[PDB]
RNA sequence: UCACCUUGACCUAUUCUCAAACUUUAAAUAUGUAAGAAGUCCUUGUUACUUAAUUGAACGUGGACAUUUGAAUGAAGAGC
RNA sequence: ACAGAAAUCUCCAGUAGAACAAAAGGGUAAAAGCCCCCUUGAUUUUGAUUUUCAGUGUGAAUACAAACCAUGAAAGUGUG
RNA sequence: GGUUGCGGCCAUAUCUACCAGAAAGCACCGUUUCCCGUCCGAUCAACUGUAGUUAAGCUGGUAAGAGCCUGACCGAGUAGUGUAGUGGGUGACCAUACGCGAAACUCAGGUGCUGCAAUCU
């Protein structure tokens, strides 16, 4: 149709949540910084339930964002360990889609002090160029219907490069 | 979706502008109200915005009716002053502030008076008041929506028009040079950003790293066969003949307004009526209803 | 016990009039406000500072003093049997000019204007106005207009 | 260990609610207020007769409670539970006070009434025609519950809708008429034309 | 004992048995809470104001 | 049933009825101001305030306008 | 993935249905909310004004003026 | 007439859905040395108008569209209400006289206008 109707990935965020603070997390968010090539952030917890064992403001979570080439061999990664077997669910309305796995990290080794493993979600979002207007600082538009990335669009740009089978057993 | 008559009933609007994504009316607001007691004097902003491939920057009044341009410059002007690649530079908005500093000075009889600073070398200056003469034109500094940041354009039209001679207050830790340990601006960086050093140092390190993006970029500079060493009297040259004859020409307008109007009018689809709206609700009614 | 504060009984007064609420469009900033015009009164919720009390809401008064962002307005007030002056120091949001005195300048040009074409020619050209004045004598048509008009209606219930 | 009605008869109080200032009101005695055959189609029921107020007074729930039973018996034993519709059309929202020797002397909520106006329907009951006399007969012996003045007007309009019967014939052999399942929508002039045409397909011919 | 509280009864009455009156008003109104800065130059600019008449008739 | 008369809700379009401490709307009565000589226009004087700039501001000089001089009715004198 | 109605992350909708120390009302959306950076204008001098009112006091508030500062690129804002 | 920058009045401008947009502009878009900013050059910053595109934004149109706005001897001189009576009625309330006068409703119409500057077959 249209150069620049076309669909990318746009970022790749790696959710490993880890509901206590210390050393465990600490190495939560190694495990996250050697792979993602980036320092990744840690998020707090919002409030305080006492059957999770979380405490409100605690950092029970790490998380990081990639984006570009990066981006997409990392999900080249999760869909290997993931034998490219998605479901009928894991995308969305809106046009993205993830997953999650553990202990992909057997290549591209650092030090490794290997004591506990952690597993891993990955949340891929999905645009087309002009998401910008969405954005910027500046006139700051809406993407418009025939734009805006759907599930149908998305599942025929996943089972199209990557060349994956969805909700097959 | 599916937003409830009530919602739409109940929901105001913001303005237009704020609805445009344009106008910071909390900004404006500070920027524009005059203190009560000066009564009908006029504050004079000096609105300078980044499009792409265009800069512009007009000393703009406000009125009941609307807002009123003293005078305004263009980058895309520029090129009679000779200036025609990176119109939107950080050395190009510079220019371009300088020109407007030098049109507004002439259109109001402050151009003996107020030089400003003839020979740019980059230092923190505020143009002073001539004794017993007029004051110098005191505008202020309309960034808009764009980001306070070190290094930005928006100060570089700021430092060309204060140093074409207008009084504009601003402080110096955000022109390029700044440094965050010791409260000094660095005149050296601040004088390669005003003659286009960044730009220079970049076509050097590209011709002497890698010449497929040296091509991609900057490839009109290599059709015009400027030299990376040699912006700097192109943007001198462009100063000289700024603070030599601002007095903005316009363009030509190259088949006249009528002819752009009936021309333009070929392509604007024209509101129907009643008689075409109960023709096609009819039709309409005929074309769902009539069983088939 | 009682309540005697600075704003009360002001729920209505000092409310955002529906689909009005936000920022304050900017002719209220630019109107331009000289010694001894004519202002009104009408506080905006909006705004906290220079909010007059609500006695002085639909007030109308002179301005005596200029500031940086506010005027001062004379009002006078009915204490007990006679009348005081009061200050006040009303920022410009909660002040805006009396159309009457717009109305009653026009009136004074009209005046001098009708006085100079009378000094022209015609002097005498009776320049005050008039009450509304009992109506002259008609002659009413019945031409496509023959007076045809029934009667008081039946009850019915129409329920 | 109740008052009587007289001390509550007449509307001399502003209406006090039952808000989240009042927090303590007793539950309202009647509760039903649709009788006989609700589900009935519009259709089903042409004839519209009103008990109507004639006095600016409170009517007690209990009262309401009292002459909706009556109206109800009379008219379930004489035509048949499924016959008439019946609906209640006051609701007692007023809250009454009891003070139970002058200081602090504000009342605690006694109970619930209904403020009701001069030419106010209190019931109003949908019949077929052949049902009239019944109908004025089961209202004439529910005005006995209720204190004042009350007269039986036959509305002129089809039903519990708010058309005259001949408009709602030529509304209904057009085709501006669709049921609902005890009230009826009607077709406008004005909307989209997919939508007036995705309901009420028997219209445009 | 208890006894009234307040009432506004013939308080209007009393105030016109002597008729609400007018503040009367001059030419020349005091300087009362007028601006400081334009108060101080309005002195200078009547001083100069009073030596021009002064100059023009003498 | 291991997709079935006898489903809680939730949403959608309707329906009956209300509020001193609810409200988009909103009277009547009551209430503020104005309806000019201390007014209006024309010209140019002051200043340390104000303006990029006599630009304004405020107060001024000199001049033009005579009771229909700026709605009504009354005023019992008015003001202190 | 663990992870369910509740832990984190992503997108869409969202006119405020949240928040703003504490009652209730008003107000507020590139904010007055949230988060970050810099600070002490919660300073000095002494008048004016508003509300309670007798046009006394007290409390509280408004707008200026003379300084000295803070903040920001700035207009500006800041006398809790 | 289009478009841009800055506006004024702040929905006749908003919202939902669909369809067109020549020229210029705006825009998306391309790159990361430099100033700067992030977990992420996505946003912010810088550089080039070059590699590309009208897909989106934006503008305009359509819709017995929602909303909004205007008007109506549409409802309705209705409700309410000022004044009056040794009016009526046990009362609740009501009528008359001299005046003022709504809202919902129902119809019809409309769906941004405009100031300064610059530019464009
Ligand atoms: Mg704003
Ligand atoms: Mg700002
Ligand atoms: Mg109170
Ligand atoms: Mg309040
Ligand atoms: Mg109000
Ligand atoms: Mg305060
Ligand atoms: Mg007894
Ligand atoms: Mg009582
Ligand atoms: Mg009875
Ligand atoms: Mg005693
Ligand atoms: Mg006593
Ligand atoms: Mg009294
Ligand atoms: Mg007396
Ligand atoms: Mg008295
Ligand atoms: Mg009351
Ligand atoms: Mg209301
Ligand atoms: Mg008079
Ligand atoms: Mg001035
Ligand atoms: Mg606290
Ligand atoms: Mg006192
Ligand atoms: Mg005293
Ligand atoms: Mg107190
Ligand atoms: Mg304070
Ligand atoms: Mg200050
Ligand atoms: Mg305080
Ligand atoms: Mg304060
Ligand atoms: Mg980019």
């Amino acid at each position: 149709q249209n150069p620049m109707r076309d669909l990318k990935i746009e970022k790749l965020v790696l959710n490993i949540s880890v509901g206590e603070s210390g050393d465990r997390l600490t190495r939560a968010s190694k495990v996250l910084e050697q792979l993602s090539g980036q320092t990744p952030v840690q998020s707090k917890a919002r409030y305080t339930v006492r059957t999770f064992g979380i405490r409100r403001n605690e950092k029970i979570a790490v998380h990081v964002t990639v984006r570009g080439p990066k981006a997409e061999e990392i999900l080249e990664r999760g869909l290997k360990v993931k034998e490219y077997q998605l479901r009928d669910r894991n995308f969305s309305a809106t046009g993205n889609f993830g997953f999650g796995i553990d202990e992909h990290i057997d290549l591209g080794i650092k030090y490794d002090p290997s004591i506990g493993i952690f597993g891993m979600d990955f949340y891929v979002v999905m645009n087309r160029p002009g998401a910008r207007v969405t954005r910027r600082k500046r006139c700051k538009g809406t993407v418009g219907n025939s734009h805006k990335t759907t599930k149908e669009d998305t599942v025929s740009w996943f089972k199209q490069k990557y060349d994956a089978d969805v909700l097959d057993k | 979706d599916a937003k409830s008559s009530a919602y739409s009933s109940r929901f105001q609007t913001p303005f237009r502008r704020r609805r445009e994504g344009k106008t910071d009316y909390y900004q404006r607001k500070r920027l524009v109200t005059q203190h009560k007691a000066k009564y009908n004097t006029p504050k004079y902003r000096l609105v300078v915005r980044f499009t792409n491939k265009d800069i512009i920057c007009q000393i703009i009044s406000s009125t009941i009716t609307g807002d009123v341009v003293l005078a305004a410059a263009y980058s895309h002007e520029l090129p009679r002053y000779g200036i025609t690649h990176g119109l939107t530079n950080w050395a190009a908005a510079y220019a371009t502030g300088l020109l407007i500093a030098r049109r507004t000075l002439q259109k109001l009889g402050l151009d003996e008076t107020y030089k400003g600073v003839e020979e740019v070398e980059g230092e923190y200056e505020l143009t002073e008041a001539v004794e017993d003469g007029p004051r110098p034109f005191k505008v202020f500094l309309d960034i808009g929506l764009q980001r306070t940041t070190t290094g930005a354009r928006v100060f570089g039209a700021l430092k060309g028009a204060s140093d074409g001679g207008l009084y504009v207050p601003h402080s110096e830790n955000r022109f390029p040079g700044w440094d965050f340990e010791t409260e000094e601006i660095d005149p050296e960086l601040l004088r390669s950003y005003i003659f286009g050093g960044h730009v220079s140092q970049y076509m050097e390190e590209l011709a002497d790293d890698d010449e497929e993006r040296f091509s991609e970029l900057f490839k009109g500079y290599l059709a015009d066969d400027i030299d990376a060493d040699s912006l700097e009297d192109i943007y001198t040259s462009a100063h000289e003949a700024i603070r030599a004859d601002p007095a903005f020409k316009p363009t030509e307008k190259k088949f006249t307004k009528e002819q752009y109007a009936a021309e333009s009018k070929k392509y604007r689809q024209t509101k129907l009526s009643k008689e075409e709206r109960a023709a096609r609700v009819a039709a309409k009614i005929a074309a769902l209803a009539g069983q088939q | 016990g009682k309540s005697h504060g600075y704003r009360s009984r002001t729920r209505y007064m000092f409310q955002r009039d529906f689909r009005k609420h936000g920022a304050v469009h900017l002719s209220t900033y630019l109107k331009v406000y000289k010694v001894g015009d004519i202002v009104d009164i009408k506080a905006n919720g909006s705004i906290q500072k220079g909010m007059p009390h609500k006695f002085y809401q639909g007030k109308t008064g002179v301005v005596y003093n200029v500031t940086k962002s506010s005027v001062g307005v004379i009002i006078n007030k009915m204490v007990g049997n006679r009348y005081l002056e009061k200050r006040l120091n009303l920022r410009v949001e909660h002040i805006k000019h009396s159309k009457c005195r717009q109305e009653f300048l026009e009136r004074v040009k009209a005046n001098a204007a009708k006085r100079a074409e009378a000094k022209a020619q015609g002097v005498a050209v009776q320049l005050k106005r008039q009450p509304a004045q009992p109506r002259e004598s008609r002659i009413v048509s019945t031409e496509g207009n023959v007076p045809q008009t029934l009667a008081p209606v039946p009850y019915e219930t129409f329920i | 260990a109740r008052r009587p009605a007289r001390c509550y008869r007449y509307q001399k109080n502003k209406p006090y609610p039952k808000s989240r200032y009042n927090r303590a009101v007793p539950d309202s005695k009647i509760r039903i207020y649709d009788l006989g055959k609700k589900k009935a189609t519009v259709d089903e029921f042409p004839l519209c007769v009103h008990l109507v107020s004639n006095e600016l007074e409170q009517l007690s729930s209990e009262a309401l409670e009292a002459a909706r039973i009556c109206a109800n018996k009379y008219m379930t034993t004489v035509s048949g539970r499924d016959a008439f519709h019946l609906r209640v059309r006051v609701h007692p929202f007023h809250v009454l006070r009891i003070n139970k020797g002058m200081r602090g002397a504000w009342g605690k909520p006694h109970g619930l009434a209904a403020r009701v106006d001069i030419g106010q329907i209190i019931f109003s009951v949908r019949t077929k025609d052949s049902n009239k006399d019944v109908v004025v007969e089961g209202l004439r012996r529910a005005r006995y519950k209720f204190p004042g003045q009350q007269k039986i007007i036959l509305s002129k309009k089809w039903g519990f809708t708010n058309l005259d019967r001949p408009e709602y014939l030529k509304k209904r052999e057009a085709g501006e008429v669709k049921d609902d399942g005890a009230f009826v929508k009607f077709l406008s002039k004005k909307g989209s034309l997919e939508n007036n045409i995705r309901e009420f397909p028997e219209y445009f011919a | 004992a208890k006894s009234k509280n307040h009432t506004a009864h013939n308080q209007t009455r009393k105030a016109h048995r002597n008729g609400i009156k007018k503040p009367k008003t001059y030419k020349y109104p005091s300087l009362k809470g007028v601006d400081p800065k334009f108060r101080r130059n309005h002195k200078h600019a009547l001083h100069g104001t009073a030596k021009a008449l002064a100059a023009a008739k003498k």
